[PDB]
């Protein structure tokens, strides 16, 4: 009962817990798609060739 | 012969290590506290957030 109080903390917001991981997980691995199309604009890809045609 | 045998082994066995912090009444405390929020503490939140 005295951990069920951290259960009802940290299990309470147990899937409060790991739904904010797997949105702090694709801070990364979306960076390679999501976080590549700011890059195509900030490689300088985008910035020298809507300049280039 | 019944102190140890009748009231230290009937009054201190629940006592010990049991109910110290759930029974703080006569069977009530663990009813509305643990029973009441401690076991609906997470229920409270944990479906709406």
């Amino acid at each position: 009962i005295i951990e069920e109080i951290e259960r009802d903390e940290a299990a309470l917001r147990e899937d409060l817990y790991s739904a904010d991981r797997k949105f702090a997980e694709y801070y990364n691995v979306l960076e390679q798609i999501l976080g590549v199309l700011i890059k195509l604009v900030k490689d300088l890809k985008l910035e020298h060739q809507h300049k280039y045609n | 012969e019944s102190l140890p045998s009748n009231v230290v082994s009937s009054a201190q066995v629940l006592a010990n290590v049991a109910n110290l912090l759930n029974i703080r009444d006569t069977e009530l405390s663990s009813f509305l506290v643990a029973m009441g929020d401690i076991s609906l503490r997470k229920t409270g939140v944990e479906e709406k957030r």
